[PDB]
DNA sequence: TATAATGGGAGCTGTCACGGATG
DNA sequence: CATCCGTGA
């Protein structure tokens, strides 16, 4: 959901995903460039970490 | 303050999640004050609520040296940490 | 259609008894600041306005409660209170928006997260960073293609906490607190130092 | 009645006093008043000296008056007033570390004094403490009494002189 | 010559001649607009020279729509009369000094009028300070000068339009009614032939329950549009009859939750659309109707409302035009065109000027001030009312004062150059409030319109997001008194061109038939063929006999505005660059000391006078006494007037005004001859730049891709070099811990940083200042906070007390730098009336005199844009055979693609126009030369002369001039009848192999110079709330690394770069601070942390009951540097 | 804070292309 | 498959 409310439409996101009770597991490029996380891929995978 | 946790959930929020989160309830329009341009109390800005303006200085005066640290005011009841948690702590108003 | 907003309530023990509201929580006051400028006016956040609508108005129907009013006078009440903690939340979503001084429109929670400005596209999928400048380019045939011209005064404030620690080093300053004071006199020093 | 008094009472972002926005609206009668009569807008101690006979108030009382923008309001792509706000509050990077380099220097300091020598110092001053305590009870919270916490106090001064000698504190005060 | 008139430089011509009429005044915009405003004698003689019937002024207007003001009674009445001015308050110099604005008083003569006692008291009342417009055109406000744009608005009045439907592919009509304020009103026709209105966009009903409504009989409806079938087919469809049910129907569509009486339906018909109140068209709005209508056509404006007649004549009109009627008469009126109208229309478009965007902000408070006399009236008793006790002008003076500082009609003074100003002093913007939004405008709106033809320019225009929104007048247009805009045109009487010219607005133009400029002319005034080029409604074109031409052009550049008829060969250059030709000559920058340029268009004079930064002398004589101070002039009649110059005087945009004296003491100088020009100005001409001996060649590349190469002689000879004046301010405030001082005293600073103040800790005026240094010693009393446990030890061991004030002081900021140039300051001490609570204010003005470097973005007028890449020692330049170097050395490559090459022209009549020449007479005028006028067969060495746009130099004229070049002093020509001269590489010393081609050409110094442009950031301040480094040079802000950038590192592969710039670069609390010690310490990079407005967003959420929280791999919500408690 | 007084007032103008709920 | 409101560019 995170993904999905920094891209477009983001009061409605935010509407479905705060009553489907979604749970955002924290791995993707957009989800953790927020999060200040390494991203997942290229230097950022643990393979090359 | 390690940065990997696993998951993040949103979810609506109950009436009373909303208590759980604040740390007093504003009872008054009011932000500050015209002379003193300090934070009014029970107001927006109130001191007793969100904390301290300065680091380690409480409301009345009675306090506002770093040696007190978490103590809790009798005059006026303000935690003495640093104007750090004016960012962190929530308020919350009782709708009739 | 139906179903899809039914099950979901149904599912994780997420009550529905939340889309009715008893207490409103309020942002951080350092999030909806209020600053003097130098010209001795305040500028003020636009939340600020809003919580104080809401309040205002929330303790006025506490009043009329309480003093026994006509129901005309209270539902009025209540119905304001609904298009204040609806302005506060969303702004212009149900009917004209609240206008502040100039006719403009207040910024709402919600506006806060919207669109390009809003706190998503614009403070967190890109932001601004230290040690960085800019100018304007120029060709240059004599660079290799592994090279480019940079600027001296542009390197000096990049590189500036790179020099200090040098300064400090080769001994031209004491301190920490000195070496700075080099780099911004511009000492023909740190010419030295830099490259 | 109640009209005017609630609206005198909400209307102001920042709370004005009741008999402080009678000031004002006085302010602006008389202003106007004069205004029909000198054909300009009077001075400030023109002003003054009808209503309350102080020029100093009424500078002021015109400020009270001045009522506050909004930080969202814009001026260009996004303009947003608040975008040009300096935060006043945050922490300088090079002066927090010069700080950090000034704990390295006394720790350098309490080393060549000696351990009653580096005690009172660490007392009186408040630095593991964060109190500057009395030195009647620093003298005997010590275990060692008779005030020799302030005999040692001088015992020190001096032996302070040479790391001022090596000048190596000389640099951080400049 | 060209421009015979002032007393000017001859700038001879190649032209046919041009004696319509001289460039109208520049500035008469916004003087003779802002005239009608006050009402001054100009404009009452104006009035009467233009045969104006009853001239009314803005402000007489005003007050006659208000008068008389009663009450619901009648029994108490205030009107007011006779406006008048008294003397301006101060000089318009004191203003922009002590910041100020620049005003006169306004008095009105207000009188209560009173039936009952039937007595009446008549006094002066006060309005308030009057802003006041300069003679250069301009306002002052709080010693800034600032300028009024005209808006571009829809004019109101009844417009029509057809619509092709989708389904039915028929053609739908629809009519749209615009008042100036009120409620709206449009009728259109279905698919289903019957015909429907809306009301404020309610839903639509049948056209015949509004005619019911009115009173008209169900039999009256049968007569008046019984000539067609579709309003038969109306009629039928009717649900409803009667003149009551009719009432309650539009009444119960209209307002729904309010009680439908017959009285209250028939009421607020009346008021939504016949009423002064509620509904209005102004005089623009009555006389567009009426025109459209064609009814009451001769009677002259007296109704300023809608009525009933206009209602139903407007229906007649969509009836027809739906059937394919082209024509029809109003019942009691003139026959009228019947079409469909385009918005866009010059005719249909309004020009609103200065005069009224004042005029209707003053509507406005005037509007505000009546509501609180009719509570005024109502509160006090009938004895002791006087308009001193009703009158409250406090929202008349907030109305004017909020306009010229609160709204966008009052755009900042562009001090750029003399061109700069008088450009910014006409725009044409369709922005602004009553206009459009930039979001709303589509493709239609901004394109070039047939009928801006002489009216409005097609080429200038900004690049940007507001381009076709933003324009410049034509030169030659002016406008009329109903916010139209009127262009000249010559009247042919029958193939007789005569001198008589009549201004024609944009729908008038329409019905007649106009010729192109440059038709050949007998000298009596005949045409030569039958069939000529002829210009016709709609944007088309045909031949037609000679017996039917009405009118032709006044000038060939008659379609063009200021800027645009400033560059050469206009024809020659693609109007995309030449857009841009028109666009960069704004941003010209003042140099040292200006040229003129050899190759001129004759619009560098009229322009450079019409600016107001020259100095004109009012009244003939002869110079008295000259000094680089003042010029005094003693006149004929015996009175003297003093002209003092402006010098060195720093600009709205910091670029350097300064003036100097051309007329020697005792010269013989009429009226109107420049005796002393400003920046930007030789001999009063806008000199814009430099003459540039140029090279056409790529050179070692130090050129390719648009970048230019330039001599050193340019930074030898400061040739384009410019000053460049900076204001620096600071102030002294009352504080909590006692007050600002300013102060040569300063703590821990040596005595060699305070060498360059005085004693008061103001810096000495020449004094040299670089970026670090102190400007104005200020030091405020700090909080008095428990200062460091290691800083109190750190104080005794030393024995130096701490004093309780802080450095606050001015210091100069990065990158400026130059000399001290002069110090203002305003103390609350010596009387000097400062805001509340400020004691003492410092100005210390440093100026700059910077040479041209690399990065500094030059230009000519051809489009023809970039920055110098590279400056070469004078030796290294490629030169011509006697020696001398070239200046600049523009790339071959970026000429044909940009189709400007106007540019190429310019080179070679550049250099004809430096060597000089002259025609072979022996044998005759050549057959190439017999256009060219006597003057022009000889021409001396640095010869000045002019190609008007349209006209001026041929192909075949320039050619033939390269042939006539005059050898140099060797007795050798230098280029061929090519253009072309042979080049000597100054590097390798070997000739190039191929002649290339050179001349003069006129670059302009831009002002998109690198020393300002220039920017860079370690660390420095943040922001308050999402925690982030700050934006812009100004406050020391980092650059942005924004989402696109973000998708260039993420595709790279990049994730600890990308980290780093989000985490440790930006906003991580901790771990900028502790980078920055690793740094210093020369250890390694720490781990990232969390970024802090990730705990702003964490925190936003939970603000609006949304429970968000972080869980780790347990399932535990974990803490974020903070606790949750109740 | 005791004469009597009783239902508002500015609209806003020149988009555009699309999905989803309704026809 | 085509309209009305809200949301982006
Ligand atoms: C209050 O005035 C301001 C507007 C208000 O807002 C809007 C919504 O209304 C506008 C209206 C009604 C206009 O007609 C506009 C207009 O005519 C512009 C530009 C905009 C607007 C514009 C707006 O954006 N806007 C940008 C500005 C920059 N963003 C650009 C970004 C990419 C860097 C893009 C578009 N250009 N120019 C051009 O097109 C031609 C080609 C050339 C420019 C001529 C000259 C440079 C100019 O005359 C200045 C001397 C000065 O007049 C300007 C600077 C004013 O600033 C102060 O005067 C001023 C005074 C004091 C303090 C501060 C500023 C602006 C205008
Ligand atoms: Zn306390």
């Amino acid at each position: 959901w995170l993904s999905a409310a920094s891209f477009q439409e983001t009061t409605r996101v935010l509407t479905d995903a705060a009553i489907n009770c979604r749970s955002d597991k924290l791995n993707g490029l957009k989800e953790n460039v927020i999060i200040g996380k390494l991203i997942p891929a290229g230097t950022g995978i643990n393979r090359y970490r | 303050d390690v940065n990997f946790f696993d998951e993040l959930r949103i979810g609506l929020a109950t009436a009373e999640d909303i208590r759980q989160w604040s740390y007093g309830e504003v009872k008054k329009p009011e932000t500050i004050n015209y002379r003193t341009l300090k934070p009014e109390k029970d107001g927006l800005f109130c001191e007793k609520i969100f904390g301290p303006t300065r680091d380690w200085e409480c409301y009345c005066g009675k306090y506002k040296r770093v040696r007190f640290k978490g103590i809790i005011c009798e005059r006026c009841g303000v935690e003495v940490t640093r104007a750090k948690v004016r960012r962190e702590r929530m308020g919350h108003i009782e709708l009739a | 259609k139906r179903l899809k907003v039914v099950a979901a309530f149904q599912q994780s023990g997420n009550s529905p008894m939340g889309m009715v509201l008893d207490a409103v929580p309020v942002i951080p006051p350092e999030l909806r600041p209020m600053v003097q400028l130098d010209g001795g006016r305040f500028a003020t956040s636009d939340l600020n306005d809003l919580y104080r609508r809401v309040i205002n108005r929330n303790n006025r129907l506490k009043r009329l409660i309480d003093l026994g009013a006509p129901e005309i006078i209270v539902n009025n009440e209540k119905r304001m209170l609904q298009e204040s903690v609806d302005a506060l939340f969303d702004n212009g979503r149900r009917g004209r928006p609240v206008t502040g001084p100039g006719n403009r429109p207040l910024k709402s929670l919600s506006d806060l997260l919207k669109g390009k400005q809003g706190r998503f596209r614009q403070n967190l999928l890109g932001k601004r960073v230290d040690y960085s400048g800019r100018s304007v380019i120029v060709v240059g045939p004599q660079l290799k293609l592994h090279q480019c011209g940079l600027p001296k005064l542009m390197a000096l404030e990049l590189f500036k906490p790179f020099v200090m620690k040098r300064l400090v080093d080769l001994n031209h300053a004491q301190n920490i607190k000195s070496a700075k004071r080099m780099v911004e006199r511009q000492r023909p020093q740190v010419w030295d130092v830099l490259e | 009645q109640a009209i005017t008094r609630a609206m005198a009472d909400q209307a102001r972002t920042i709370r004005i006093p009741v008999h402080m926005v009678e000031v004002i609206n006085k302010l602006g009668r008389i202003q106007r008043e004069l205004l029909q009569d000198l054909g300009r807008e009077p001075t400030p101690e023109e002003l003054a000296k009808e209503m309350d006979i102080t020029p100093e108030k009424v500078l002021e009382i015109q400020q009270y008056a001045r009522e506050p923008i909004s930080l969202d309001q814009t001026i260009e792509g996004d303009s947003q007033l608040g975008d040009f706000i300096e935060d006043s509050e945050a922490v300088v990077a090079v002066d927090a570390v010069s700080f950090t380099l000034l704990q390295d220097q006394l720790q350098s300091v309490l080393d060549t004094l000696s351990e009653r020598e580096a005690g009172v110092v660490r007392l009186r001053f408040g630095l593991t403490d964060g109190q500057p305590r009395t030195l009647d009870e620093i003298g005997q919270v010590y275990g060692v009494t008779r005030e020799r916490i302030r005999q040692i106090e001088s015992k020190t001064m001096s032996k302070l002189r040479h790391p001022s000698r090596s000048q190596v504190l000389r640099d951080y005060l400049d | 010559s060209n421009n015979s008139v002032p007393g000017a430089p001859n700038r001879v011509s190649f032209a046919k001649l041009r004696e319509p009429l001289e460039v109208p005044g520049l500035l008469d915009v916004q003087t003779d607009s802002f005239e009608w405003l006050i009402g001054s004698p100009r404009w009452r003689e104006s009035a009467a020279e233009r045969g104006d019937v009853n001239p009314v002024g803005g402000l007489e207007e005003v007050l006659y729509e208000l008068s008389p003001i009663e009450d619901f009674s009648g029994s108490m009445s205030l009107s007011f009369s006779d406006p008048r001015f008294d003397d301006v308050k101060a000089p318009v110099d004191e203003c922009k000094d002590k910041d100020m604005t620049y005003a006169a008083p306004l008095f009105v003569t207000a009188e209560f009028i009173n039936n009952n006692t039937g007595e009446i008291k008549s006094q002066t009342v006060f309005m308030g300070d009057f802003p006041m417009m300069t003679e250069k055109g301009t306002f002052i406000i709080n010693g800034t000068e600032r300028v009024v744009v005209s808006q571009l608005v829809r004019s109101p009045g009844v417009y029509f339009d057809e619509t092709i439907d989708k389904s039915t592919d028929k053609t739908l009509h629809s009519v749209k009614v615009i008042p100036s304020r009120g409620a709206w009103l449009e009728f259109d026709v279905d698919k289903r032939d019957t015909v429907g209105v809306r009301i404020d966009r309610k839903r639509r009903q049948p056209v015949t329950v509004l005619l019911k409504a009115l009173g008209w009989t169900s039999e009256q409806i049968v007569e008046r549009f019984g000539f067609s079938e579709i309003m038969r087919s109306t009629l039928e469809k009717d649900n409803t009859v009667g003149t009551d049910e009719a009432l309650l129907d539009i009444y119960r569509k209209l307002r729904p939750g309010e009680p439908p009486t017959k009285e209250s339906a028939q009421t607020l018909l009346e008021n939504l659309f016949f009423k002064e109140k509620r509904y209005d068209l102004a005089r623009v709005g009555r006389y567009k109707v009426n025109k459209k209508l064609g009814l009451h056509v001769g009677e002259p404006i007296t109704s300023s409302t809608l009525t009933e007649e206009d209602v139903v004549a407007t229906i007649e009109y969509l009836v027809r035009l739906h059937e394919g009627q082209t024509t029809m008469t109003v019942p009691g009126g003139v026959e009228v065109p019947v079409e469909t109208d385009d918005i866009d229309h010059f005719g249909n478009r309004r020009l609103r000027t200065v005069g009224e965007l004042i005029q209707n902000q003053i509507r406005v408070g005037m509007s505000r001030m009546e509501r609180v006399v009719r509570e005024r009236m109502t509160t006090q008793d009938v004895e002791a009312i006087t308009p001193q006790t009703l009158i409250n002008i406090r929202p008349v003076v907030a109305a004017i004062k909020e306009f010229f500082g609160t709204s966008q009609l009052s755009q900042f003074m562009d001090q750029n150059n003399p061109l700069s100003g008088l450009t910014h002093k006409r725009r044409l913007s369709a922005l602004g409030p009553g206009g459009l939004s930039r979001e709303r405008a589509g493709l239609e709106v901004r394109d070039v319109h047939p009928s801006h033809y002489g009216r409005m320019c097609p080429i200038e225009t900004p690049e940007g997001p507001n381009i076709g929104l933003i324009g410049s007048l034509s030169v030659y247009a002016r406008v009329n008194p109903f916010g139209f805009i009127e262009t000249p045109y010559r009247k042919v009487v029958d193939g007789v061109v005569s001198d008589e010219i009549v201004y024609l607005t944009a729908d008038e133009e329409d019905r007649h038939v106009v010729a192109q400029a440059n038709s050949p002319i007998d000298a009596d005034g005949r045409f030569v063929e039958p069939r000529v080029l002829v210009r016709r409604k709609a944007g088309e074109v045909e031949y037609v006999p000679s017996s039917e031409v009405d009118y032709m052009d006044v000038s060939p550049r008659q379609m063009v505005s200021v800027a645009t008829a400033m560059i050469p060969f206009l024809e020659h250059d693609d109007a995309n660059r030449a857009l841009m030709g028109a666009n960069m000559q704004r941003q010209a920058v003042p140099l040292v000391r200006s040229e003129a340029p050899l190759v001129g268009t004759g619009m560098e004079l009229r322009a450079a006078i019409d600016a107001g930064d020259v100095v004109v002398a009012e009244e003939s004589g002869v110079i008295e006494e000259v000094s680089a101070d003042y010029i005094t002039v003693m006149h004929d009649n015996g009175t003297r007037r003093t002209y003092r110059m402006r010098k060195f005087a720093r600009s709205n945009h910091g670029t350097c005004a300064n003036q100097c004296p051309i007329v020697d003491a005792g010269d013989r100088v009429e009226a109107g001859q420049v005796i002393a020009d400003g920046p930007c100005t030789d001999d009063g001409e806008m000199a814009l730049g430099k003459n540039l001996l140029v090279a056409i060649m790529p050179w070692e590349g130090h050129n390719y891709e648009d970048a230019i190469i330039l001599s050193n002689r340019l930074v030898e000879e400061d040739v384009l070099t410019s000053i460049h004046i900076e204001e620096h301010e600071i102030d002294a405030r009352d504080t909590k811990l006692g007050a600002e001082e300013i102060t040569r005293d300063i703590p821990n600073i040596s005595d060699e940083v305070l060498a360059d103040l005085d004693e008061r800790g103001i810096v000495r005026i020449g004094a040299e200042v670089r970026d670090g240094d102190i400007l104005v010693g200020k030091v405020t009393p700090k909080g008095e906070t428990e200062l460091t446990p290691e800083e109190r030890l750190l104080r005794a061991i030393f024995g130096e007390k701490a004093r309780e004030v802080r450095d606050t002081s001015l210091k100069v900021p990065h990158g400026e730098s130059g000399k001290v140039i002069g110090i203002r300051v305003f103390s609350r001490e010596d009387e000097d009336e400062l805001p509340a609570g400020v004691n003492e204010l410092v100005r210390v003005y440093v100026a700059q005199k910077r040479k041209i470097s690399d990065g500094d973005k030059l230009a000519g007028r051809h489009g023809n844009k970039g920055v110098i890449g590279k400056i070469l020692p004078v030796e290294d330049m490629p030169f011509l055979a006697d020696g001398t170097p070239v200046d600049i050395i523009l790339n071959t490559h970026g000429v044909p693609r940009r189709m400007n090459i106007g540019q190429i022209l310019e080179t070679h009549l550049g250099w004809c126009a430096h060597s000089g020449w002259k025609v072979d007479a022996a044998k005759g005028v050549p057959d190439w030369a017999a256009r060219l006028p006597d003057e022009l067969l000889e021409a001396q060495p640095n010869a000045i002369v002019s190609t008007p746009v349209f006209d001026g130099a041929q192909e075949a004229e320039l050619q033939g001039l390269l042939s006539c070049t005059l050898p140099n002093r060797d007795g050798d020509v230098l280029v061929d009848a090519d253009g072309k001269a042979m080049l000597f590489d100054g590097r390798s010393g070997e000739p190039f192999p191929y002649p290339v081609t050179v001349g003069y050409m006129y670059i302009m110094k831009l002002h998109h110079l690198v020393d300002d442009k220039i920017h860079a950031r370690s660390t420095g301040p943040y922001s308050m709330i999402t925690q982030q480094p700050l934006g812009g040079k100004a406050q020391f802000g980092g650059q942005r690394f924004g989402e696109m950038e973000c998708w260039a590192m993420q595709a790279y592969g990049a994730a600890y770069t990308l980290q780093e710039l989000l985490t440790i670069k930006s906003d991580d609390t901790v771990g900028r601070v502790k980078v920055y010690e690793a740094i210093v310490k020369g250890e390694n990079i720490p781990e990232p942390g969390i970024p802090e407005s990730f705990k702003v967003l964490l925190k936003e959420l939970q603000s609006l009951c949304l429970n968000v929280e972080v869980l780790s791999s347990d399932g535990a919500a974990i803490e974020l540097r903070e606790g949750e408690d109740e």
